[PDB]
């Protein structure tokens, strides 16, 4: 039960990215931009 | 026919353009604006990232 | 069990956005506006 900190942190960092992008996308509408380009 | 339509259809995309770039602002600023939760210095970061 | 605060907060922040938009949409009917434009 010493390494479990790293593990728990690893998973913390994962969901970090997730929220990061999730917001980054809301912030930078590349979806909307790209889509708009295609059509 | 082609000409007739390509003319009408072109103005329809030119309308879709601005109506769409709008969607882009509305999506991005509703996003930066969302920085009110974390500090106002967060807005500088957020809004710079966005606008 | 020190980093778990960040993790828990990360997830708090996620659902924050969610409710945020969820309401923001109820508030700004872009769905209805866009739809109305298309038809």
């Amino acid at each position: 039960k010493t390494v479990e900190v790293v593990k728990n942190a690893i998973e913390t960092a994962d969901g970090a990215l997730d929220l990061y992008n999730k917001y980054l996308d809301q912030v930078i509408p590349w979806q909307t931009f790209d889509e708009t380009i295609k059509e | 026919a082609l000409d007739s339509q390509l003319t009408n259809d072109f103005s329809e995309k030119s309308s879709y353009f601005q109506s769409q770039v709008d969607k882009i602002r509305k999506e991005a600023y509703a996003g930066a604006a969302a920085g009110v939760v974390a500090g106002p210095f967060g807005l500088i970061i957020s809004y710079s990232i966005a606008a």
